[PDB]
């Protein structure tokens, strides 16, 4: 089935999670007069928001990755959910707002995993 | 994670039929299946059917297909993820063999392989 | 029905029991998913164990399940004195429905 | 030799393909007056045009890649030449007229065939 | 210890490379009006720096590499020094004015041992 731009809002997170390449797509091209200005700063606007994005799967080591497994351990304070109650229960919606505080945490922790991943694999490479 | 309240103690007599409501509060109704599950005296516990109220689609026993009315409204939205709804149950040839308490049961999951396993379930109606 | 449980066991605080559910090669097992509920009596039951071993949410992890080609069993480690109630168990797969067992009752009387 | 920005445009796919880097560099910095505005609208259709090319990259598991070797099988259908009269007989300009019409088509296998290959890679590390 | 934005600037080039995510994350976001085409200028001049430094990684075979290591020999001519008086004696500052030269040079051999790499790497999967 081809459900379209967010077509699984409303799909569990394990559903939609196979459809990541339907909204990867239309990010970037979409689904002096007035217009002319009004334009130009909506297309500044998406580029900005796009390599912010990718900005941060850069140093996260996932640069060029949709599904992007990483080091850090899931902290049961962020949330308390089995696996099986998460992926086949909840939509990405409410799993946003769940984690909505938590989320600059793991931000953090995501981006240092990765210089010292790069800095250990200077070291195995130094031989 | 809501309440699933059940209608009243309604006591006919064999022949008749009894129409047992499930108003459902505190998660989104469409999103679950609602069973039905009864506990008479004489045997134990017995499944009967549930019903998927997105896609209007009803599973239940043979021991019960014949008997049982199982109908569900439309939700009404609370919130984005909220709603309620409302599960009807009827029962058509009723004798004193079919007298016990009555639930209705909130489905586990939205998928996998324990979609619709009564899960939550609501507070029981005593029949005939 | 044709789910045979334990018919009953005793038990004592501390300690833990284990209650069966087996039945004939078209209800049980390696073809099927076993559900344990938790039935206060003619109350409000409570799912304890789907899919065999999984746990539902809130479940102590005293409670424990494991499945054989031939019986279920439900073990309830670390008796506590809330446990003095009726256990029953499921057979189904995903699109059937619970084809439930004939009880068994558990004392803690200690 | 050093033949210059789309010097290999005349020579053959093989040939023009060990000279990609040459044409990659000056894709970004080349080989209210009304030149003001003027120039400002190419400095940002130059960026857009830019990045839509590395999303497609990103898309398809290549990024980063200036040769990517993928999983989509050549359909005959396609183009039922020989390899030794592709690489050693047409140019990059010919070659792109024959294949004007399942352009779009190959770029929709390569989306889905890389989603579905980091998905088995989620399994793969799912022990 | 956390020394902040170029917190590490007089610090030796080993300490440094440790923080590089630190002056990764504000190179994009930061640590018809006068005011309105004065910020409209910068926010597409922050955008095409910060993309001329990825197309280097990129056609380095370095895209989302922050340590990067290449095959790009040493030559002595560019800086005849030991490597424990670099690492552990330098600053990146003074780093960059020692190799102010031989910079331009080094940028082009990295490109076409790239250019090489994945052309031979299109060999080995010929089989
Ligand atoms: C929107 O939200 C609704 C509600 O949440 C979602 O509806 C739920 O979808 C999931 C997955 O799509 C369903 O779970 C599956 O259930 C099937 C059981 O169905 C089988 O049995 C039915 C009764 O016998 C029968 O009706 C089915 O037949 C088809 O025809 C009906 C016609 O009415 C059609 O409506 C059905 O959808 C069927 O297609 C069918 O025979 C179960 O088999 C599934 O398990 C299999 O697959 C999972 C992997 O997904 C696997 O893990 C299992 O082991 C097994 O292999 C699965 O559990 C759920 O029942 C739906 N209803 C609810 C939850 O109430 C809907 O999907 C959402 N859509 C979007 C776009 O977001
Ligand atoms: C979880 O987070 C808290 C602070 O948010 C931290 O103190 C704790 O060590 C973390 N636990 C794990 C296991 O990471
Ligand atoms: C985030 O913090 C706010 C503080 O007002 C709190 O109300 C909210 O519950 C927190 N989020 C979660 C998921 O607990
Ligand atoms: C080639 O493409 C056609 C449609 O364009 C398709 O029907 C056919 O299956 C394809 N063949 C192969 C081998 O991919
Ligand atoms: C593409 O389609 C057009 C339709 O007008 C056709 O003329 C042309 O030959 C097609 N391209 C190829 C390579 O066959
Ligand atoms: C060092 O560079 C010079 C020119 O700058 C070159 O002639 C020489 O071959 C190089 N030596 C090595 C070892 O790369
Ligand atoms: C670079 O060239 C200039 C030429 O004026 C020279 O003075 C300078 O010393 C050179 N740099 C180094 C590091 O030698």
């Amino acid at each position: 089935v081809f459900l379209g731009f967010l077509g699984a809002a409303g799909s569990t997170m394990g559903a939609a999670s196979m459809t990541l390449t339907v909204q990867a797509r239309n990010l970037l091209s979409g689904i002096l007069t007035v217009w002319g200005i009004k334009q130009l700063q909506a297309r500044v606007l998406a580029v900005e928001r796009y390599l912010r994005d990718q900005q941060l799967l850069g140093i996260w080591g996932c640069s060029g990755k949709l599904i992007c497994c990483t080091n850090v351990p899931w902290n049961s304070s962020w949330s308390n959910r089995n696996l099986s109650e998460i992926w086949d229960n909840m939509t990405w919606l409410q799993w946003d707002k769940e984690i909505s505080n938590y989320t600059q945490i793991i931000y953090g922790l995501l981006e240092e995993s990765q210089n010292q991943q790069e800095k250990n694999e200077q070291d195995l490479l130094a031989l | 994670q809501g309440q699933l309240v059940q209608s009243g103690a309604t006591t006919t007599k064999p022949g008749s039929s009894v129409k047992i409501s499930c108003k459902t509060s505190g998660y989104r109704f469409n999103f679950y299946h609602i069973n039905w599950i009864r506990q008479t005296a004489g045997r134990g516990p017995e499944w009967m059917g549930w019903i998927s109220p997105y896609s209007g689609d009803k599973n239940l026993a043979p021991a019960f297909q014949d008997r049982v009315n199982m109908t569900t409204d439309t939700e009404v939205p609370v919130t984005s993820f909220t709603s309620t709804g409302a599960a009807y149950m009827e029962i058509r040839n009723l004798t004193s063999d079919d007298t016990g308490t009555y639930f209705c049961a909130k489905g586990l999951l939205r998928d996998g392989s324990s979609t619709w396993l009564p899960y939550l379930w609501g507070q029981g109606t005593l029949l005939t | 029905s044709v789910l045979t449980q334990s018919a009953s066991v005793s038990g004592s605080l501390g300690q833990s029991v284990t209650i069966s559910c087996t039945g004939p090669n078209s209800v049980c097992c390696s073809h099927k998913s076993i559900s344990w509920y938790q039935w206060p009596p003619g109350r409000a039951p409570t799912l304890i164990i789907y899919e065999d071993n999984e746990r539902a949410p809130g479940i102590s992890p005293r409670f424990s399940g494991y499945k054989s080609y031939w019986s279920a069993y439900l073990t309830i480690s670390d008796l506590r004195p809330e446990d003095e109630t009726t256990y029953y168990c499921c057979s189904y797969t995903h699109n059937s429905g619970c084809v439930f067992g004939t009880g068994t009752k558990v004392s803690v009387l200690g």
